[PDB]
RNA sequence: AUGUACAACGGGGUAUUGUAAGCAGUAGAGUAGCCUUGUUGUUACGAUCUGCUGAGAUUAAGCCUUUGUUGUCUGAUUUGU
RNA sequence: UACUGAUAACCGCAGCAGGUCUCCAAGGUGAACAGCCUCUAGUUGAUAGAAUAAUGUAGAUAAGGGAAGUCGGCAAAAUAG
RNA sequence: UCUAGUGCAGAUCUUGGUGGUAGUAGCAAAUAUUCAAAUGAGAACUUUGAAGACUGAAGUGGGGAAAGGUUCCACGUCAACA
RNA sequence: GUGGAGGCUCGUAGCGGUUCUGACGUGCAAAUCGAUCGUCGAAUUUGGGUAUAGGGGCGAAAGACUAAUCGAACCAUCUAGU
RNA sequence: GGCGAGAGACCGAUAGCGAACAAGUACAGUGAUGGAAAGAUGAAAAGAACUUUGAAAAGAGAGUGAAAAAGUACGUGAAAUU
């Protein structure tokens, strides 16, 4: 309903990928990020930025980073209204080192 | 849309391969209108298609 | 590998078309058709190949002259032309 | 093949002119018993044997 | 279904490995060059070494813990002596 | 006189891991058109998703012993330039 | 009254058709796919772009012989095939 | 020292096909897949053309091969053979 | 056998010529040779205007027709099986 918000989060791909085949680590990272956004925003429609896909596939398939710093943007929908008026846009935050950060809220500016 | 043959004509025109030719999606309607090598040449001229930055193989380590 | 791979090795025609029958039976290294007997004068037939005769005999074609033969016998092999009654 | 003979090419041309469907006005004519072509020939399925 | 609530993060603990990067050094096999000619003369190369450094990284995915941060907590179905 | 020349245009009942003559042939390692990596060129095709029980197939490791196993040291291991 | 190619449960019968098995076995070789956009009624696979990978010049490259025959190229187009 | 022979040898392609009596075994396949193996400059491998035809051929000989067919091919007929 | 005529205590579309139909056809095989299946709307296409749902195919209505329990998957329309 409400909450056209943005926020910044941190995610532990290591514990979400532990035990996983080396040809599926990165794809599972993608699916797990969609699941993360579903949890934290209750949305089903989740669009990931190609910047984020590259930041995941940077070190390859089986070199995915332990942690990631995300900028999620719960937004209103358009375009021949779907099941949900709201979706999520997942984007990266180019940080030098993504350790020691806690999550925050972010506004329109 | 479908731009296979456009990419192919461009490859042959410029003298590179399809793994080099670049077609911007934001002019897709124009490139699909384009059917002939003359039009492909016009498109390269106006920059809607670029040859490509060659992939590097360096020899510093070997030297 | 007497089967499948040898069928893969199989690509050179023993037989090609014949100019008397048009059936792809002309053995090149013998220079004979296996159906009509080309380049012999006679046509190849056998009375054990009854079906073959029936397949290659008179009436399976146009009979470009022979139908008119019986018409003409009926009219008595006449010369000339009509008279505009 | 590429290096071919004129007889082969002749038969091929004839085949190519055969390989197309019926005319629908023939489907329309009187006393017609034809619905479809059945001498139809496709390079993938059956070969000419020439 | 609004609480010694739950989660995601963060922090701390416990563990594993083995002393991170970067900077500096009158450490360094030796070798070139300099001129102020040396009275360690200095500049450049150079495996590696030493200090900052039992440091740094990883640490729950089926580890412990939380005075922190940010969120979430009324959708559907069925049932009767 | 186009085009394929083959894990889809040929033959194998087929869009079959089979078979079918040949020419050109970069850099590095290395003795080497060996194996590994890369450039030009080309592909990214083979039904997919979620779990990760037994059993399988393929691949690996295992203290101490060291062929006692077994028809038989089969297989694997060691050896290796 | 006459006359027969005259009566089927079978013949591993013939031809055609239909089932249970069973929505089952199974669709697993060839290292591997992902993000977004466009189209479209509809996209795991079509097209583009970006990324990650492979063949690694005795190659999944480029050209041919035999064979094949128009598969070549384009436009439309998805009932059947893939 | 030179030189660089060999039906020499190691070992690629290539030709083959030992063992696992492995996989598969209503398969990828009416003989394949993977590893392990043999040989690899010669009695080598091989395309095309050509000759040899059924009680006949060809055979570095297994009764092997002769169009998925061989201790005598395939087609039709004799033949509705007994 | 060929050409032309007439007839039947014959067969009646798994029968009768292999062939009642675009049958010695498609198709297979190197080749010799082999060798199918397949008839019927209705008297007459009058073969379904028009509306609506749907992306469309099709559906529901409408309507033609003596009959859609005749809708080119068309005479009737058995059984297995559903």
């Amino acid at each position: 309903l409400k909450d056209v918000v943005t926020r910044e989060y941190t995610i532990n791909l290591h514990k979400r990928l532990h035990g996983v085949s080396f040809k599926k680590r990165a794809p599972r990272a993608v699916k797990e990020i969609k699941k993360f956004a579903k949890l934290h925003m209750g949305t089903d429609d989740v669009r990931l930025a190609p910047e984020l896909n590259q930041a995941i596939w940077k070190r390859g398939v089986k070199g995915v980073e332990y942690r990631l710093r995300l900028r999620i943007s719960r937004k209103r929908n358009e375009e021949e209204d779907a099941k949900n008026p709201l979706f999520s846009y997942v984007e990266p935050v180019l940080v030098a080192s993504a350790k020691g950060l806690q999550t925050v809220v972010v506004e329109e500016d | 849309a479908n731009l296979r043959t456009q990419k192919r004509l461009a490859a042959s025109v410029v003298g590179v391969g399809k793994r080099k030719v670049w077609l911007d999606p934001n002019e897709t309607s124009e490139i699909a209108q384009a059917n002939s090598r003359n039009a492909i040449r016009k498109l390269v001229k106006n920059g809607t298609i670029v040859k490509k930055a060659v992939t590097v193989h360096s020899k510093s380590r070997t030297r | 590998g007497k089967g499948t791979p040898s069928f893969g090795k199989r690509h050179n025609k023993s037989h090609t078309l014949c100019n008397r029958c048009g059936r792809r039976s002309f053995h090149v290294q013998k220079k004979t058709c296996s159906s009509c007997g080309y380049p012999a004068a006679k046509t190849r037939s056998y009375n054990w190949g009854a079906k073959a005769k029936r397949r290659h005999t008179t009436g399976t074609g146009r009979m470009r002259y022979l139908k008119h033969v019986s018409r003409r016998f009926k009219n008595g092999f006449q010369t000339g032309s009509a008279s505009k009654a | 093949a590429a290096q071919k003979s004129f007889r082969i090419k002749q038969k091929m041309a004839k085949a190519k002119k055969q390989n197309r469907p019926l005319p629908q006005w023939i489907r329309l004519r009187t006393n017609n018993t034809i619905r479809y072509n059945a001498k139809r020939r496709n390079w993938r399925r059956t070969k000419m044997n020439i």
